[PDB]
């Protein structure tokens, strides 16, 4: 019953700079014994979490003193300096002190770079998927930062959002752009009644958007 | 060489029960306490329980009373049960032993690999796929992309290869959503257009749970 709050949710950061991740207790944290529990996790995509940080001050065997910990009683924070690719995921705070133990909620670490726009590709639906009785129509905007980016449906240039599903990939540790994939399903009925498809992506790298379009014939 | 490593069964019905076996290595259970902890899809963490290296427990508040936590000393071994399953306890589950070896942990040490638990009432479906080709109406230069579509699966997952890996020459690999209960995600891969339709470029879906590899021809029109 022991709430941690971490903030920011997610935290942009210039490599080679300074980031700053904090945690506060809903309740003060301290043991009368003067002990403090606090330990920091990091896990980076598609890993399990690593201890940081242990005693609100410590740092773990191997992990490089640009890692920092401080705090008080409820008011605890992660510096991490001179930030590099690998430094990317989730910050999770942790309190093992009052039973139960608990997490924050967790801290993307996102790496900021130059704006850059989507490349859009359209896809009609493959002939094999209308004999199934589907009809899905897909747009790829790969390589875009920063991660905002809206995605548009038009069918004879009217708005669809019916059917709509969409999935951005989390940050590329090469160049740090994300990738979206929107999908249009329709039954190939509903499909074979129109002529244009038209996916239009608003990204702030321009107030055009960018459209991308075919028709059946 | 301290290690652990989570065995779990995959797929379980939304009432049946869960039972993951942690087995450990490089360290002795009489010594350590072992933690588990959980992540559902997209979210953060959660402690779920403890078992000290003495033999008692400590369970999570929301789950304390489907809970249990066992162990075998002699065969390295922690086992987490858990009754009545929810639809929310699709997670990938951990285990984790305490840095500490006394009854207050300074930390979690090593952690297991984690494993995948999906709890839901559908079956194991095979993919279908199906290939994401440009229009014969939108000619461009330097590069093309090209997609395959893996749609109406599960369990979770799938692994798209392109040309025998020969291509990690930006693959974009879509995280699945659910849809109709069933899961749907897509890759991209982008190549110089002067190789395709020119050379041959083919996706390989591989859905480990249903045993069944399906491969296809990226072809104009
Ligand atoms: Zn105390
Ligand atoms: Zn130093
Ligand atoms: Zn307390
Ligand atoms: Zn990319
Ligand atoms: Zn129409
Ligand atoms: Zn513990
Ligand atoms: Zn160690």
């Amino acid at each position: 019953e022991l709430v941690m709050t971490q903030t920011p949710l997610s935290l942009p950061v210039s490599l080679g700079d300074q980031a700053s991740i904090s945690c506060r207790s809903s309740q003060s944290i301290v043991h009368s014994n003067g002990n403090t529990y606090l330990e920091w996790y990091l896990q980076k995509p598609g890993q399990s979490p690593k201890l940081l940080i242990y005693k609100v001050s410590n740092r773990f065997s191997g992990v490089p003193d640009r890692f920092s910990g401080s705090g008080s009683g409820t008011d605890f924070t992660l510096k991490i300096n001179r930030v590099e690719a690998e430094d990317l995921g989730v910050y999770y705070c942790f309190q093992g002190s009052h039973l139960p133990p608990t997490f924050g909620g967790g801290t993307k670490l996102e790496i900021k770079r130059a704006d850059a726009a989507p490349t859009v590709s359209i896809f009609p639906p493959s002939s094999e998927q209308l004999t199934s009785g589907g009809a899905s129509v897909v747009c790829f905007l790969n390589n875009f930062y920063p991660k905002d980016i809206n995605v548009k449906w038009k069918i004879d240039g009217s708005e669809r959002q019916n059917g709509v599903l969409n999935s951005w990939t989390d940050q590329d540790s090469k160049d740090s752009t994300y990738s979206m994939s929107s999908t249009l399903t329709l039954t190939k009925d509903e499909y074979e009644r129109h002529n244009s498809y038209t996916c239009e992506a608003t990204h702030k790298t321009s107030t055009s958007p960018i459209v991308k379009s075919f028709n059946r014939n | 060489q301290v290690q652990l490593k989570e065995s779990g069964p995959g797929l379980v019905a939304p009432s049946q029960s869960l039972s993951i076996t942690c087995t450990v290595s490089g360290f002795s259970l009489t010594n350590y306490g072992v933690d588990w902890v959980r992540q559902p899809p997209g979210k953060g963490l959660e402690w779920v329980g403890v078992i000290w290296s003495g033999g008692s427990t400590n369970y999570n508040s929301a789950l304390m009373s489907r809970l249990s936590i066992s162990k075998d000393n002699s065969k390295s071994q922690v086992f987490l049960k858990m009754n009545s399953l929810q639809t929310d306890d699709t997670a990938v589950y951990y285990c984790a032993k305490h840095w500490g070896g006394y009854y207050i942990p300074y930390g979690m040490d090593h952690w297991g690999q984690g494993t995948t638990v999906t709890v839901s009432s559908a079956k194991t479906t095979p993919p279908s796929v199906y290939p994401l080709a440009p229009g014969c109406g939108d000619t461009t230069g330097s590069s093309v992309t090209l997609g395959c579509l893996v749609k109406g699966y599960f369990p979770e997952p799938v692994t798209v290869t392109w040309n025998s890996g020969s291509l990690s020459s930006s693959v974009h690999t879509f995280p699945a959503l659910l849809q109709s209960g069933l899961y749907t995600m897509s890759s991209s891969v982008t190549v110089p257009s002067s190789t395709w339709p020119s050379q041959t470029v083919t996706c390989s879906v591989a859905h480990p749970a249903s045993s069944t590899t399906v491969d296809k021809k990226l072809e104009p029109r």
